[PDB]
C-alpha cells in the first residue's frame, strides 16, 4: 500500500485492523495447501520399495515405476506431465512437501500397490503375486477367476499397449492437462492484476506517491493520500476474496483426489 | 526487544503455542543517491554576461536572453566580488536547486 | 526496454489501411496540409530532396513557427516567428537560400545537431514536440510496400508552441512523399529479445 | 492433546474473532478526526461534519461487507462440511459402507454418532488385519486332469500340502469339489501345480 | 535517481543489449528492473534488495525461551548463533542435522524445525520407514489375527447464527448520521437478507446432520448385548441434557453494539435425543431402521 513511505505507514494505521485479516486470511490459505497434499499423497505411512526390476505376471510397469538412470527418480510419466505443465512485496512461499518427496509418496503407493493390492489401505502389506492378485479384481466386478487365467497372456498385452499409449496420449494435443495448468494461470494472472493496480489512478494527480509527496502540501494532502489507500487496500481486499474462493475450489478438488486415491487407488470401487 | 517480544506483540498473547507465526518483514539500505544526470556540457554564457567590459548606459540597458542551457550560478562568484548581491524573487543561495 | 512481451497503449496511432493521402512528385504538389494531433510523414526521395518542415498556426509573424532545413549537413531546428508566403520554396541559387522567409521576431529556440525508404512521426503533446525516425531500403516498385518498419525517437525537443497546419518545402535549381494522420486508437505491440518492434496489432 | 478438537475450536474462535474485530472497527478512526460521533457533530460545522462523518460510514460499511463476505466463504466450507457428515451419517451409521478411508482406517463395520458443539464426532469401529504369515500360492490346481480354481478364497501351501482359505482371514479347508471350480483343461493356466481334490459323494 | 526515476533495490553489471535511445527497461508487470547510467552507456539491473515475513520457529513459552527466526527468500549474506540455509529462506537460531524424522515445525520445502537435544534443530522429514516387500511370483501372506480398532472423526455441522443492526452498528443511535446511510442505497438489505440466509442453512445443515431418522428410538434397559460396552455412547438419566461421557468431553474441552446471536433451532437437548435414537436405532436394528 505504501511502498517505503513513513507519512502513508503512519496513516495507514487508522483503518484499523484491515491489514492484520488480509495476512490472516492469507496464512490460513498457505497451512491449507499444505493440509491438502499431506490428505491426497500421504496416505500410507510405510514407504514401500519396488523390487529389483523384473516382471511380476507380464505387466510392464516399467512408465510408471521409478528408473534410476534420471536423477530426479521420477517415472516416465512423471517426467513427460512435469515437462509441460517476487517483486513489490509479493513473496510466494514454497510448498512443504517437494516434488522429490511427492515422487516417493507416489512410488510407495505403487509399490504398494503392485505388490499387495489393495491389502495395504486397511493395515500392513500382505505379498500377493499380481497375476492372482487381477484375478481377485476380476472376481469383484463379476467375472470367474478362471478367465484371467486361460487369458493371462492377452490381459498383460492389452494392459501394457494401454500404459504404453498413455504417455503417447499426455504428450501431443496439451489441451490435456489445461485443468491443472489453469490453476498456475490463475495465480498468475492474479498476482499480475494485484501488482498492475499498484500503478492506478484512483483520483490522485498521480500513481507515485513521491510525486504527489513533494508536489502538494503534506498537512494538506492527506485526504488524497488516503484515496489511493482505499483504492490499495481494495484490490488486496478483492485479491484476499478471489484466493479464498479458488482455495476452496481446490480444497473441493483434493477432497474429490484423496477420495479417489482412497478408493480407486488404496482399493477396488463399485461406484 | 527480541523475535519472541513481537512474536508475543503479532498474537497479543504472553504465551505461544509452539507455531510458526509470521511477526514482522527485514530491508536494507545503506547508501544512496547514484549519479543523476549525463554531463553537463551546454553551460549558459555568463561569460559575456558578467566579463563584457563595454556595459550600455543605465537609459539604454541592454536585454539578453538566456535560454536553452545550464545556468551554473556558482560563477557569480568569480566574475564579480558579489557586493550587493540580492535575490528578491525566490532565494539568494538556493537557486541552483529550481528552474525557471 | 521490453524484452519479448506485449505491450498495449492507447496513444496517437497511425490507424492500420486507414485513408493517408499521397503525392506522386517545378512538380512538388504542395498543396499547404492541415495539421491534426498528428502527421505521419514518409517519403522515397532520390537523394536529399524532401529536406525541409515548417509548423505554426497564423504563419504571419504573430504566432511562433518551426523551421527545420537539413542543409545537406546537419538538422537546423529552429523555432522562431517567421513570416511565410502563400508558397514558399527552396529554389537554391551554394545550399544558401533566405527567400523561404522575411522576418524573425523573437528566436528562442535553436538545435542544429547531426543528423531508400524515410519515414518520421511529428508529434505535439503537453508542449513537447516529439520527432521519430526509421531509414529502411526498398528495391521494389513504389506501392508503399505492405511489412513492419518500427520509427526510433529521433529528437523530442520541449518548445511549447502552438501547431494547427503545416507545410514541406523541396530544394530545387523522385519527389513523392507520404502524409498521414496520426489518431486515437490502441495497439497492440510485439518486442523482440533485443526491444525491436515486429509487428503491431489495430484492436479496432 | 487440545489439537484433536482444532476443528471446531478454530470454528468458534473465528466466530468469536469475526465479532470482536467487527466491533473493534467501530471505535476507528478512518481518516477522521474522531472516531466517536458526539466529539464531531458538536465540536464541527454542519457542512465539514458532514463531510467528516462519511468517511467513518465507508470505513464502517466495508468492515460489514468484508464481515458478511467472510461469514458467506465461511458459511459454505462448513455447509460442505456438513453435507459430507450427513452423508457419513448415513453411510456408516446406518449402514456398512464399503469406500475404503470413508468410515475409519481399514474395513468398515459400523460407527457411532456422537453430538459435539458445532459439530459432529464418529466413532469408526474398523477391521484391521494383523499377524500374516507368508505362504506358497498357486493360480490353479490339476487333479482330475482338469483345471480347478476356488470358489470364494484362495490357495495356499504351508511347504508340502495345499489348502484353500479366506482371502482376508487364515482357515484352511482341505480342497474339495464344494469349494473349487472347474474350467479347462491344464495347459493355459500359468503356475498350475498338482494338488488332491476330495469329492464326499464318491465314497457313498 | 536515474533522470529523476525513483526508487530502491541493488544495481549489477547487466548484460542487457538495450537500444541507443532506450533508458530504462521494464517486465510484463510494468516495472522498471533495469537501468543505464546517463553519463557512461553501460546498462545496469535493479533488483529488489531484501524483503519477506520472518516467522519466528517457537518450541512454545511454556517449555522453553529459545526462539529461532526464518528469514523467508533471502540468502545468509544479506541479514545483520547457528546460521543454515534453508532452501526457503535463511534460518538463523538452528543448526542443521543429517538426522531424519517426522515434521513437526513446518519450516519450508522439505525442512522442519523441532525442540530436541535443549536447542532448536532442522532436518530434512523423513515421509516413512522403509518397508521392502518380499514379492515373489508364488508368495502370498493370509493374516492370522484381526484388531478392532476404534477410530475418532471430527467434522464441523453449523456456525454461530447472527444478525447485525445495518443503521445502529453505522451510526449509533444518531439522527444526521442515519440520514446519510439512507443515500448508500439498500446496501443494508443485502447482509440482513445473507445473514438471515447463513442462520435458515445452518438450521437446515443440523436438520440434514442429526435429523435423519422418521422416529425416535430407545434402547431397552441395558442388558448383556453380545459382552460390548455402549456406556461411552450411551447416555445416562443421572446428568442433565442426557448426554454420555464422550459428549461430555466434547461440551467441555469445545456487548451488543448493534449485533446480536441467535439461538439454534435445535438446542443441545434436541440434537443430544437425535443422536441418542441413531444409536439405539444402530445397535439394535442395524441397516434396517435407516431404510
Ligand atoms: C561524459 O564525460 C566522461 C568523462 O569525461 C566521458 O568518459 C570518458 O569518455 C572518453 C571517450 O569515450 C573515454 O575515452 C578516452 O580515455 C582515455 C584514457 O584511457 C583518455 O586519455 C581520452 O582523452 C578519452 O577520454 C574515457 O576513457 C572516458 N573516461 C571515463 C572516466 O569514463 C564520457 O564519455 C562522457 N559521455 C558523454 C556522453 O559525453
Ligand atoms: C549550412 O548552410 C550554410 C549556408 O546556408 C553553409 O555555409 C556556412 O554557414 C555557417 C552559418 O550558417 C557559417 O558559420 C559561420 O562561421 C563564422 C566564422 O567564420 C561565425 O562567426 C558565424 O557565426 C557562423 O557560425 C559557415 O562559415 C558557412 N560555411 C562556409 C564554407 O562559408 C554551411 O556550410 C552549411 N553547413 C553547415 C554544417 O553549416
Ligand atoms: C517396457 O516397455 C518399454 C517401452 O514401452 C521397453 O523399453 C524400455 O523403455 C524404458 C523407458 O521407458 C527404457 O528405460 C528401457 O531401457 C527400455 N528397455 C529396452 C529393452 O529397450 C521395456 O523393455 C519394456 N519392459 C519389458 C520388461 O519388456
Ligand atoms: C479516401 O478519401 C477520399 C476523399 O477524401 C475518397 O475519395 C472519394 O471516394 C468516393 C467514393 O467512395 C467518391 O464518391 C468521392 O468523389 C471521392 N472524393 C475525392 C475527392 O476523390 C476515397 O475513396 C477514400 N479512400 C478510402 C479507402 O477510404
Ligand atoms: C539480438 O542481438 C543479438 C546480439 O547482437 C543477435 O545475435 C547475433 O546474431 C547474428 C546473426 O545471427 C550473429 O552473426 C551474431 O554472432 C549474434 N551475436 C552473438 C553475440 O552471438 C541477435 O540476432 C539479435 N536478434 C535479432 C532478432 O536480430
Ligand atoms: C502342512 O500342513 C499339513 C496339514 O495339516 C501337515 O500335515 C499334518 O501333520 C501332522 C503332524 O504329524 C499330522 O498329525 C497330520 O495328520 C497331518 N495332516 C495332513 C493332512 O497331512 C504338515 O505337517 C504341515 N507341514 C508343515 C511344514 O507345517
Ligand atoms: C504333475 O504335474 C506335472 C506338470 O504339470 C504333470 O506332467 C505333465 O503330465 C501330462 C499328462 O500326464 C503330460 O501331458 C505333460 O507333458 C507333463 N508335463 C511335464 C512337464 O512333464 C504330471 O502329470 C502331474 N502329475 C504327476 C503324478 O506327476
Ligand atoms: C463400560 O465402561 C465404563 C467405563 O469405560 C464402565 O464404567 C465404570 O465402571 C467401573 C466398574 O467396573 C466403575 O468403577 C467406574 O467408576 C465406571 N466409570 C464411569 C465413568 O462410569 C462401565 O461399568 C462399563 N460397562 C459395563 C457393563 O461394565
Ligand atoms: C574575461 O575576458 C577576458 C578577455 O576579454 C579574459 O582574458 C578573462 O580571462 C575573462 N575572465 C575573467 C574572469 O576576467
Ligand atoms: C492553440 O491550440 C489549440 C489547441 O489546444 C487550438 O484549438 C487553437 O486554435 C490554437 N490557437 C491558434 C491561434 O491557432
Ligand atoms: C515363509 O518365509 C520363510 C522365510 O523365507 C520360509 O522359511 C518359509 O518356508 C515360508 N513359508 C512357506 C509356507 O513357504
Ligand atoms: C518366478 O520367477 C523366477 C525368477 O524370475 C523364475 O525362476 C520362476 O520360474 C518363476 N515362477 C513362475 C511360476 O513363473
Ligand atoms: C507445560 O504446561 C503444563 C501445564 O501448565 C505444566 O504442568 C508444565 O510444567 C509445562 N512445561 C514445563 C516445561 O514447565
Ligand atoms: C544466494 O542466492 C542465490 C539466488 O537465488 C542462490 O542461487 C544461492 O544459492 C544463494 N546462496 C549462495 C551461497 O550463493
Ligand atoms: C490375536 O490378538 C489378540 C490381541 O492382539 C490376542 O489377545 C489373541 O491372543 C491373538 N490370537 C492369536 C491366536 O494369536
Ligand atoms: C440373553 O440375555 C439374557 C439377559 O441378559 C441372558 O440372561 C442370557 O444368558 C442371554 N443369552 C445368551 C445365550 O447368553
Amino acid at each position: 500500500i505504501c511502498g517505503d513511505s513513513t507519512e502513508c505507514s503512519n496513516l495507514l494505521l487508522q483503518y484499523g485492523s484491515f491489514c492484520t485479516q488480509l495476512k490472516r486470511a492469507l496464512t490460513g490459505i498457505a497451512v491449507e495447501q499444505d493440509k491438502n497434499t499431506q490428505e491426497v499423497f500421504a496416505q500410507v505411512k510405510q514407504i514401500y520399495k519396488t523390487p529389483p526390476i523384473k516382471y511380476f505376471g507380464g505387466f510392464n510397469f516399467s512408465q510408471i515405476l521409478p528408473d534410476p538412470s534420471k536423477p530426479s527418480k521420477r517415472s516416465p510419466i512423471e517426467d513427460l506431465l512435469f515437462n509441460k505443465v517476487k517483486f513489490n512485496g509479493l513473496t510466494v512461499l514454497p510448498p512443504l512437501l517437494t516434488d522429490e518427496m511427492i515422487a516417493q509418496y507416489t512410488s510407495a503407493l505403487l509399490a504398494g500397490t503392485i505388490t499387495s493390492g489393495w491389502t495395504f489401505g486397511a493395515g500392513p502389506a500382505l505379498q500377493i503375486p499380481f497375476p492372482m492378485q487381477m484375478a481377485y479384481r476380476f472376481n469383484g466386478i463379476g467375472v470367474t477367476q478362471n478367465v484371467l487365467y486361460e487369458n493371462q497372456k492377452l490381459i498383460a498385452n492389452q494392459f501394457n499397449s494401454a500404459i504404453g499409449k498413455i504417455q503417447d496420449s499426455l504428450s501431443s494435443t496439451p489441451s490435456a492437462l489445461g485443468k491443472l495448468q489453469d490453476v498456475v494461470n490463475h495465480n498468475a494472472q492474479a498476482l499480475n492484476t494485484l501488482v498492475k493496480q499498484l500503478s492506478s489512478k484512483f483520483g490522485a494527480i498521480s500513481s507515485v506517491l513521491n510525486d504527489i509527496l513533494s508536489r502538494l502540501d503534506p498537512p494538506e494532502a492527506e485526504v488524497q493520500i488516503d484515496r489511493l489507500i482505499t483504492g490499495r487496500l481494495q484490490s488486496l481486499q478483492t485479491y484476499v476474496t478471489q484466493q479464498l474462493i479458488r482455495a476452496a475450489e481446490i480444497r473441493a478438488s483434493a477432497n474429490l483426489a484423496a477420495t479417489k486415491m482412497s478408493e480407486c487407488v488404496l482399493g477396488q470401487s463399485k461406484r | 526487544l527480541d523475535p519472541l517480544s513481537e512474536t508475543k506483540c503479532t498474537l497479543k498473547s504472553f504465551t505461544v503455542e509452539k507455531g510458526i507465526y509470521q511477526t514482522s518483514n527485514f530491508r536494507v539500505q545503506p547508501t544512496e543517491s547514484i549519479v543523476r544526470f549525463p554531463n553537463i556540457t551546454n553551460l549558459c554564457p555568463f561569460h559575456e554576461v558578467f566579463n563584457a567590459t563595454t556595459f550600455a548606459s543605465v537609459y539604454a540597458w541592454n536585454r539578453k536572453r538566456i535560454s536553452n542551457c545550464v545556468a551554473d550560478y556558482s560563477v557569480i562568484y568569480n566574475f564579480a566580488p558579489f557586493f550587493a548581491f540580492k535575490c528578491y524573487g525566490v532565494s539568494p543561495t538556493k537557486l541552483n536547486d529550481l528552474c525557471f | 526496454f521490453r524484452s519479448s512481451v506485449l505491450h498495449s497503449t492507447h496513444d496517437l496511432f497511425l490507424p492500420f489501411f486507414s485513408n493517408v493521402t499521397w503525392f506522386h512528385a517545378k512538380r512538388f504538389d504542395n498543396p499547404a496540409l492541415p495539421f491534426n494531433d498528428g502527421v505521419y510523414f514518409a517519403s522515397t526521395e532520390k537523394s536529399n530532396i524532401i529536406r525541409g518542415w515548417i509548423f505554426g498556426t497564423t504563419l504571419d509573424s504573430k504566432t511562433q513557427s518551426l523551421l527545420i532545413v537539413n542543409n545537406a549537413t546537419n538538422v537546423v531546428i529552429k523555432v522562431c516567428e517567421f513570416q511565410f508566403c502563400n508558397d514558399p520554396f527552396l529554389d537554391v541559387y551554394m545550399e544558401s537560400e533566405f527567400r523561404v522567409y522575411s522576418s524573425a521576431n523573437n528566436c528562442t529556440f535553436e538545435y542544429v545537431s547531426q543528423p531508400n525508404l524515410r519515414e518520421f512521426v511529428f508529434k505535439n503533446i503537453d508542449g513537447y514536440f516529439k520527432i521519430y525516425s526509421k531509414h529502411t531500403p526498398i528495391n521494389l516498385e513504389r506501392d508503399l510496400p505492405q511489412g513492419f518498419s518500427a520509427l526510433e525517437p529521433l529528437v523530442d525537443l520541449p518548445i511549447g508552441i502552438n501547431i494547427t497546419r503545416f507545410q514541406t518545402l523541396l530544394a530545387l535549381h523522385a519527389a513523392a512523399y507520404y502524409v498521414g494522420y496520426l489518431q486515437p486508437r490502441t495497439f497492440l505491440l510485439k518486442y523482440n529479445e533485443n526491444g525491436t518492434i515486429t509487428d503491431a496489432v489495430d484492436c479496432a | 492433546t487440545p489439537s484433536a478438537l482444532g476443528k471446531l475450536q478454530d470454528v468458534v474462535n473465528h466466530n468469536a474473532q469475526a465479532l470482536n474485530t467487527l466491533v473493534k472497527q467501530l471505535s476507528s478512526k478512518f481518516g477522521a478526526i474522531s472516531s466517536v460521533l458526539n466529539d464531531i457533530l458538536s465540536r464541527l460545522d454542519p457542512p465539514e461534519a458532514e463531510v467528516q462523518i462519511d468517511r467513518l460510514i465507508t470505513g464502517r460499511l466495508q468492515s460489514l461487507q468484508t464481515y458478511v463476505t467472510q461469514q458467506l466463504i465461511r458459511a459454505a466450507e462448513i455447509r460442505a462440511s456438513a453435507n459430507l457428515a450427513a452423508t457419513k451419517m448415513s453411510e456408516c451409521v446406518l449402514g456398512q459402507s464399503k469406500r475404503v478411508d470413508f468410515c475409519g482406517k481399514g474395513y468398515h463395520l459400523m460407527s457411532f454418532p456422537q453430538s459435539a458443539p458445532h459439530g459432529v464426532v464418529f466413532l469408526h469401529v474398523t477391521y484391521v488385519p494383523a499377524q500374516e504369515k507368508n505362504f506358497t500360492t498357486a493360480p490353479a490346481i490339476c487333479h482330475d486332469g482338469k483345471a480347478h480354481f476356488p470358489r470364494e478364497g484362495v490357495f495356499v501351501s504351508n511347504g508340502t500340502h495345499w489348502f484353500v482359505t479366506q482371502r482376508n482371514f487364515y482357515e484352511p479347508q482341505i480342497i474339495t469339489t464344494d469349494n473349487t471350480f472347474v474350467s479347462g483343461n491344464c495347459d493355459v493356466v500359468i503356475g498350475i501345480v498338482n494338488n488332491t481334490v476330495y469329492d464326499p459323494l464318491q465314497p457313498e | 535517481n536515474f533522470n529523476g526515476l525513483t526508487g530502491t533495490g541493488v544495481l549489477t553489471e547487466s548484460n542487457k543489449k538495450f537500444l541507443p535511445f532506450q533508458q530504462f527497461g521494464r517486465d510484463i508487470a510494468d516495472t522498471t528492473d533495469a537501468v543505464r547510467d546517463p553519463q557512461t552507456l553501460e546498462i545496469l539491473d535493479i533488483t529488489p534488495c531484501s524483503f519477506g515475513g520472518v516467522s519466528v520457529i517457537t518450541p512454545g513459552t511454556n517449555t522453553s525461551n529459545q526462539v529461532a527466526v526464518l528469514y523467508q527468500g533471502v540468502n545468509c549474506t544479506e541479514v545483520p548463533s547457528n546460521v543454515f540455509q534453508t532452501r526457503a529462506g535463511c534460518l538463523i537460531g538452528a543448526e542443521y542435522v543429517n538426522n531424519s524424522y517426522e515434521c513437526d515445525i513446518p519450516i519450508g520445502a522439505g525442512i522442519c524445525a523441532s525442540y530436541q537435544t535443549q536447542s532448536i534443530i532442522a532436518y530434512t522429514m523423513s515421509l516413512g520407514a522403509e518397508n521392502s516387500v518380499a514379492y515373489s511370483n508364488n508368495s502370498i501372506a493370509i493374516p492370522t489375527n484381526f484388531t478392532i480398532s476404534v477410530t475418532t472423526e471430527i467434522l464441523p455441522v453449523s456456525m454461530t447464527k447472527t444478525s447485525v443492526d445495518c443503521t445502529m452498528y453505522i451510526c449509533g443511535d444518531s439522527t444526521e448520521c442515519s440520514n446519510l446511510l439512507l443515500q448508500y442505497g439498500s446496501f443494508c438489505t443485502q447482509l440482513k437478507r445473507a445473514l438471515t440466509g447463513i442462520a435458515v442453512e445452518q438450521d437446515k445443515n443440523t436438520q440434514e446432520v442429526f435429523a435423519q431418522v422418521k422416529q425416535i428410538y430407545k434402547t431397552p434397559p441395558i442388558k448383556y448385548f453380545g459382552g460390548f460396552n455402549f456406556s461411552q455412547i450411551l447416555p445416562d438419566p443421572s446428568k442433565p441434557s442426557k448426554r454420555s461421557p464422550i459428549e461430555d468431553l466434547l461440551f467441555n474441552k469445545v456487548k451488543f453494539n448493534g449485533l446480536t446471536v441467535l439461538p439454534p433451532l435445535l438446542t443441545d437437548e434436541m440434537i443430544a435425543q437425535y443422536t441418542s435414537a441413531l444409536l439405539a436405532g444402530t445397535i439394535t436394528s442395524g441397516w434396517t431402521f435407516g431404510a
